[PDB]
RNA sequence: AACAGUGGUAGGAGAGCGUUCUAAGGGCUGUGAAGCCAGACCGGAAGGACUGGUGGAGCGCUUAGAAGUGAGAAUGCCGGU
RNA sequence: UAUCCUUGGGAGUCAGACUGCGAGUGAUAAGAUCCGUAGUCGAAAGGGAAACAGCCCAGACCGCCAGCUAAGGUCCCAAAG
RNA sequence: GACCGAUAGUGAACCAGUACCGUGAGGGAAAGGUGAAAAGCACCCCGGAAGGGGAGUGAAAGAGAUCCUGAAACCGUGUGCCUACAAGUAGUCAGAGCCCGUUAACGGGUGAUGGCGUGCCUUUUGUAGAAUGAACCGGCGAGUUACGAUCCCGUGCAAGGUU
């Protein structure tokens, strides 16, 4: 068994899609105007039980 | 005295690619499967001018047939009632007039079983 | 010419009749119904845009076979399962499940692909009493 | 007024006021032509049986000769390699009924 | 009008960028741009690279706003194909393609 | 005019069409030639041709004669994918 | 005379295949073996046989939403008592 | 030169007996185009850069340094129509909704129902095959030329033709 026809459009895009990349789950943080990872520390004022670190 | 190559075989390639269009991606951007749609269709429609043709018989009959029962009468000596009555069948086509005026069919049946009583 | 009077797709009948399968012999009933929902019935186009005429039985009881293959004409099917052929006989058929003995019955006397089945979904039958029309007040009748 | 009437060796439904497709009787362009032969006035009247009626004789004006579109004939042959084209073309006319006298 | 910059030769499959190239279509620019800037995806930072030189262009030499603009559309094709010999085993050879794709973006104002 | 008609593989027979080329009577083109793509475009039985867009410098109807003269087929051939 | 006949220019074909009718073999296991005849398919549609090359209706040079009809049917699918 | 025009014409148009291959004599490739004039982008900005983005150049920059005209296969983006109860070499015939629109036939776009349809060659009695060949598209490619023989048919002469 391997491929007995060179495969339409139809049959290739019905398989390669049906799901998507999708973003992380990143929140908006208006303490820093940027986007922070949810329940994980923020890249930009550290958010996460306590802001501190705006490295 | 060598021949131009290029565009004149392009001609006659895309007779057969515009009589295959409309159909798939795959039916008409190849060239070899487009070949073999153009058969078909070219068949098809030559058959089916007189396929249809005689289908239409096989369609008025079918409704003129039910209309007729519904004035206590059966196809079979309908038609033969109007020759009888007239010498005219009058068209089984244009007995069509059953759905425009329901009156003219209605008299017409009963003057079908003037001759059969 | 090229054309004739036709039915359109904004022809709508759909008339709901009373009807009983009781006492009645079945492929005398249920053929003539079956022309009824194939559109043959109207004046007017017969299977391209069609619509027949939805029927509601009350009573479905004895049908008649006419010898002793009322209580002896086996019906199967062949059902995706390892048990395979199932069968079940007329007696038994007649006592419990007697809508589906007359439901494939107008089926099979139908042609049509995917519209056909879909219409046909709307006639139903019963052997007790059923009919909770009221919006169309379906007319009596009987062949 | 339902009427019908004779074109050759067919019979077309005709009203009154509307244009039909027929077959070339002779009868181009700008010009005026009737239906003698004519055989049914009714739609509330029966005139079947009576082939032609005398009661009546439509008048038309004939509006135009148009022509039909080619459309394809083929004969492929499998595994026998023919490919007899043609596309039918052929000339038909048109007339408008417009008064159907008496 | 528009913001606007192309990226040409880029090493990045088609398919690969079509994915990330369809879900930054339609979306905010301010909110498009940062989440890009911090994922494990090598493909965010190119696409946001690119993304970022058209408001960039768009404002400094012909004027226009970038409190306003969005991502209008954008696509992905495969530009040239450079195979390349990979000695595969049983004494054969296959053709590895280091892909060379052109990016294309056409971001815009919309909220203006 | 009337009258009859059988049009199917192997083949036989009769006419044409396009393509390149030389020829003598003629004619277009930078304000857009050749090539390229769309038109519900028209005229063919079929082989066969018109307008807009792109393009950016050459093109061709008749009359004749000549060919590297028209591909869906031998894991055909070369490039692209 | 859509006949023979004579001459000149090009053929293609060599298990045909299948069926009925008539004679012979098994005094008739065998997609068993032979011929006189005609048919069809080959090469040529469609109709009826569920479909089912070769039985049966029959021969497609083109459109008509005109009619009659064959084999074969008329309760539904499968036109139609 | 009634020779060919980047697959043609020499193996080799072009920095080819080169590249590339075997121990070896030797075998042995592909590859043309910015403008008429380089004026091949002064000047500037962002991209770490790779690139672009404005401006200028010039008839032309969809001629901007990998570029003539640049098709088709191939792959994304936008839009009209359409599909989540169904049976198919995808059309054909016929209705029908929605959308659109013809210079003229007055016309295109689509697919929701019904009937009907099993690719082509190879090879035939029969392939739709579970026989033979093809990933696809484009271009490329196989009935020849000469001299005898025998007929054809067009003309000049024709008891003459012919060096």
């Amino acid at each position: 068994a391997v491929p007995f026809r060179r495969t339409s459009k139809m049959k290739k895009r019905l398989r390669r899609t049906h799901f998507k990349l999708n973003v992380p789950g990143m929140t908006e943080c208006p303490s820093c105007g940027e986007m922070k990872l949810s329940h994980r520390v923020c890249k930009a004022c550290g958010s996460y039980n306590g802001k501190d670190i705006n490295v | 005295p060598r021949v131009k190559g290029g565009t004149v075989t392009r001609k006659r390639r895309k007779k057969v690619l515009k009589l295959a269009k409309g159909y798939f991606g795959s039916k008409h951007t190849l060239y070899k499967v487009a070949n073999q749609q153009v058969m078909k269709s070219g068949n098809y429609a030559f058959r089916d001018r007189r396929q249809k043709k005689r289908d239409f018989r096989k369609l008025w009959i079918t409704r003129i047939n039910a209309a007729a029962r519904m004035n206590g009468l059966s196809y079979s000596r309908l038609m033969h009632g109007l020759k009888l009555s007239g010498i005219e069948v009058n068209r089984k086509m244009l007995a069509d007039l059953a759905v425009n005026d329901l009156t003219a069919f209605n008299q017409l049946a009963d003057a079908a079983k003037a001759q059969l009583n | 010419m090229r054309t004739t009077p036709m039915a359109n797709a904004s022809t709508i009948e759909r008339k709901w009749l009373v009807v009983d399968a009781a006492g009645k012999t079945l492929g005398r009933l249920s053929s003539e119904v079956a022309a009824i929902l194939r559109g043959k019935h109207k004046p007017t186009y017969t299977p391209h845009v069609d619509t027949g005429d939805h029927v509601i039985i009350i009573n479905a009881e004895k049908i008649e076979l006419t010898g002793k293959k009322l209580t002896d004409k086996i019906y199967y099917r062949h059902t995706q399962h390892p048990g395979g052929l199932k069968s079940r006989t007329a007696l038994e058929m007649r006592t419990n499940y007697p809508e589906k003995m007359l439901e494939l019955a107008i089926k099979g006397m139908l042609p049509k692909g995917s519209l056909g089945r879909q219409m046909f979904k709307k006639l139903n039958v019963y052997r007790g009493s059923e009919h909770p029309h009221e919006a169309q007040k379906p007319e009596v009748y009987e062949l | 007024m339902y009427a019908i009437i004779k074109t050759g060796g067919k019979q077309i439904k005709v009203e009154e006021g509307q244009t039909v497709y027929i077959e070339k009787l002779a009868a181009e362009a700008g010009e005026t032509v009737t239906f003698e032969d004519v055989l049914f006035v009714g739609g509330d009247n029966v005139k079947v049986g009576n082939p032609t009626v005398e009661g009546a004789t439509v008048t038309a004006k004939v509006e135009k000769q148009g022509r039909a579109k080619k459309i394809t004939v083929f004969r492929y042959k499998p595994k026998k390699n023919v490919h007899k084209k043609q596309g039918h073309r052929q000339p038909y006319t048109k007339v408008t009924i417009e008064k159907i006298n008496a | 009008m528009q913001a606007k910059a192309v990226a040409r030769t880029v090493r990045i499959a088609p398919r690969k960028a079509r994915l990330v190239m369809d879900l930054i279509r339609g979306k905010q620019v301010g909110e498009a741009v940062s989440i890009l800037n911090l994922t494990p995806r090598a493909a965010s930072p190119i696409i946001e690279k690119v993304l970022k030189s058209a408001i960039a262009n768009a404002e400094h030499n012909y004027e226009m706003d970038a409190n306003n603009l969005v991502i209008s559309q954008a696509f992905v094709d495969e530009g040239p194909t450079l195979k390349r010999f990979r000695p595969r085993a049983m004494g054969r050879a296959s053709q590895i393609n280091k892909r060379t794709s052109h990016i294309t973006i056409v971001v815009s104002e919309k909220k203006e």
